[PDB]
C-alpha cells in the first residue's frame, strides 16, 4: 500500500519527492519487518500460514 | 474547506504510452509481486526448524526482494512517461501464493525455474503488444524491456537451471548429505 | 513480549508522533490566513521532507 | 601548384547506410543544432539584470550545450559508418531562433517541454526510416537511437514536465517568492 | 563397468530459440573462428624478418585473439540459453586459411577490412534470421548481436578504413619511410 502511495506522489503532477521518499521509506521498513517477523515464526517452532487471518 | 491547491495542467503532447502496451505493462507489475509473494513462501518454508536449509531460506528471500525491485522498476518507467496519475491503487493486489510447501531443495528450485520461465515469456508477450500496436511502437520501452529485464530472466533461469542440474543428480543415492552440502555452499560455506 | 518490545513497539510511538506532527502542520498551512499561503507551505514542506526523512 | 595530394581509394563495401535513413539523419543534425540556439535565447533572457533568474539562466545554457553534443553524436556516427566525405558544408545553418522572450520560468519550462516533445517525435521518426526502408533495416543505427538518443529523451521529458508541474501549482498566488526560491534550488541553494 | 550418472530431466519450457536462429548462430561461430584464423597469418607474416613490421604483426595477433574472443561469445551465449547439449564437437572445424601473404601494410588492411565487412553482414543475415523466423522473434538475441557484435564491427571497419586511408597515400612516393614510420606509430612510438 505504501508503495503505491510513493509512485502516486512520484507521478509528474503531483511531483512530491518528499512525500513519495516518506512512503518509500515506509513501504522498505514494513517489507523487511514482514521477513523478518515469518524468520521469527519458524525461529519458535511454527510456520508461516500466509492466509492466517 | 479547502485541503488541497486546485490542479494546474501543463503540455501533455509528451505523454505517449498507448493503451495496450501500457496495459500489458500493469499486468507484469501484477505477476512480478505474485513472484514476490510466492518466493516469500518458499524463504519461509526451508526457514522452518524441520526443514532446516538456510542457504535456500535466504535464496528464495533474496529473490523475493529482487522480484519487488523488478514491480517497482516498471512502475518508476510508468511514472517516467507520465502515466500513473490515476489509477495507481488497482495496479497491485497482495494475495496468498499458491503453493507452500515443498519436497526438498529440487522441488522448489525447478519450480522456480518455471516460474522465471512464466516470466520470461510474459516478458516477451508485452514487449509484443508494444511493439506491433499499429499506431504506436514504442521503441524505447521495447528497447528497455529487452537489454534490462530479458537480460536479467536468461541469466536467471541459467543459474536457477544449473543448480535444479547439480542437486538433483545427487538425489537417487545422496538425498540427505547431498543437499546439505549444497544448501551450505548457497551460504558460501565449503565444509 | 520482549521480541514485540525492541523491534516494534518502542519505533512505533516515534513514527506516530512525527507523523501525527506533520498533520498538525498541514492542518495550520490550510486554516491559517485563509490558507492563503497553502502552495506554497506545500512546497516548503516537501522540501523540508526530502532533507530530513 | 600541386597544393594537394592525389587522393586514393580504398574498398567501400563497408559503407552500407542507405539514402532515406541518412537523409533523416541530415535532418536530426539541423533539429539539434536549431534546439541549442533556441536553449541559448532562453538562457540569454533569464541573465536579464530585470529578470535576474540565475539558476534557470544556467539551466538552458546547459541544455544548449547539451544539444550541441547531440548535434555532435549525431555527426561523428555518419562519419563512422563512412559517409560525410562530402556534402559537409549544407550539414547546417545558423539562424537566428524564433523566440526570445518568456513570461516567467512556468512558460519556458512548458516551451522546453515541448521542443524536447517534438524532438522525441522526430527521433521516433528518423528510426522509423531508417527500420523500415524496404532495402535495408539498420539494426544498428535504429538501436542507437532508441537506446541513447530516446533514453536521454525520455528522462528529460520527465524532468521538464515534473519542474513545469511544482512551479506552475505556486503561480496562483506566489509568482515572485515562488519563482525566486525554485530559481535558487536550481543552483543548489536552499535559502 | 557404470562410469558415468544416469543422467536427470529438469524441466525445459525455458529453452526456447528455433532451429534457423540456433543454425544461424552455429555458422557465425565458425566464421568467427576461421577469420582468428586468417588473422593468425596475417602476424606471422609480418613477423618474418624480411618484413619486419611488428606493429602490423602485433596488431593483426590481437586481432586473432578477439576473433577467438567472439566466437567464444556466441557459444556462451547457447549455452545461456540451453542449448549445446549436445553437437559441440561438429561446431568448429580448424582449417588453414586461404591467404598467406600480402604486398604490404596497405594489402593487408584492405583485407582485413574487407573480411570485416563480410562478418558484418553475415551478423545483420543472423539478426534476419533470428527477428523474422514466423514462429519466434527472439528479442534477446537480436538486440544482443545488434547492441555488441555489431558496435564491434561498425567501430572496428572505421578504425581499419582509416588506417588503410592514411597508410595508402603514402604509398605513390614513400613505401617505406612510409610503412615504417606508420608500424612504429602501431606499438606507440613516435620516431
Ligand atoms: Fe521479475
Ligand atoms: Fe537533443
Ligand atoms: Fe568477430
Amino acid at each position: 500500500d505504501y508503495l503505491l502511495s510513493a509512485a502516486y506522489f512520484n507521478n509528474y503532477q503531483t511531483n512530491r519527492a518528499g512525500f513519495s521518499k516518506l512512503f518509500k521509506k515506509l513501504s522498505d521498513e514494513a517489507w523487511s519487518k514482514t521477513i523478518d517477523i515469518i524468520k521469527h515464526v519458524t525461529k519458535r517452532g511454527d510456520k508461516m500460514n500466509f492466509d492466517q487471518h | 474547506t479547502q485541503c488541497n491547491v486546485n490542479p494546474v495542467q501543463i503540455p501533455k503532447d509528451w505523454i505517449t504510452m498507448h493503451r495496450s502496451c501500457r496495459n500489458s505493462m500493469r499486468q507484469q507489475i501484477q505477476m512480478e509481486v505474485g513472484a514476490s509473494l510466492q518466493y516469500l513462501a518458499m524463504g519461509a518454508h526451508f526457514s522452518k526448524d524441520v526443514v532446516n536449509r538456510p542457504g535456500f531460506a535466504q535464496l528464495f528471500f533474496d529473490a523475493a526482494s529482487e522480484e519487488r525491485e523488478h514491480a517497482m522498476k516498471l512502475i518508476e518507467y510508468l511514472l517516467m512517461r507520465g502515466e500513473l496519475t490515476n489509477d495507481v491503487s488497482s495496479l497491485l493486489q497482495v494475495r496468498p501464493p499458491t503453493r507452500s510447501s515443498w519436497k526438498g531443495g529440487v522441488e522448489a528450485l525447478e519450480h522456480a525455474l518455471s516460474m522465471e520461465s512464466d516470466v520470461t515469456k510474459s516478458i516477451r508477450n508485452v514487449i509484443k503488444a508494444c511493439e506491433d500496436d499499429s499506431e504506436f511502437n514504442d521503441y524505447h520501452l521495447v528497447d528497455y524491456l529487452t537489454g534490462d529485464f530479458l537480460e536479467e530472466q536468461y541469466k536467471g533461469q541459467r543459474d536457477l537451471a544449473g543448480k535444479a542440474s547439480t542437486l538433483k543428480k545427487l538425489m537417487d543415492r545422496h538425498e540427505a548429505l547431498g543437499e546439505f552440502i549444497f544448501d551450505k555452499k548457497l551460504l558460501g560455506i565449503d565444509v | 513480549a520482549q521480541y514485540l518490545e525492541e523491534e516494534f513497539i518502542e519505533d512505533h510511538a516515534e513514527k506516530i508522533r512525527t507523523l501525527a506532527g506533520h498533520t498538525s502542520d498541514l492542518k495550520k498551512f490550510i486554516t491559517a490566513n485563509n490558507g492563503h499561503d497553502l502552495s506554497l507551505a506545500l512546497y516548503v514542506f516537501d522540501e523540508y521532507l526530502q532533507k530530513t526523512v
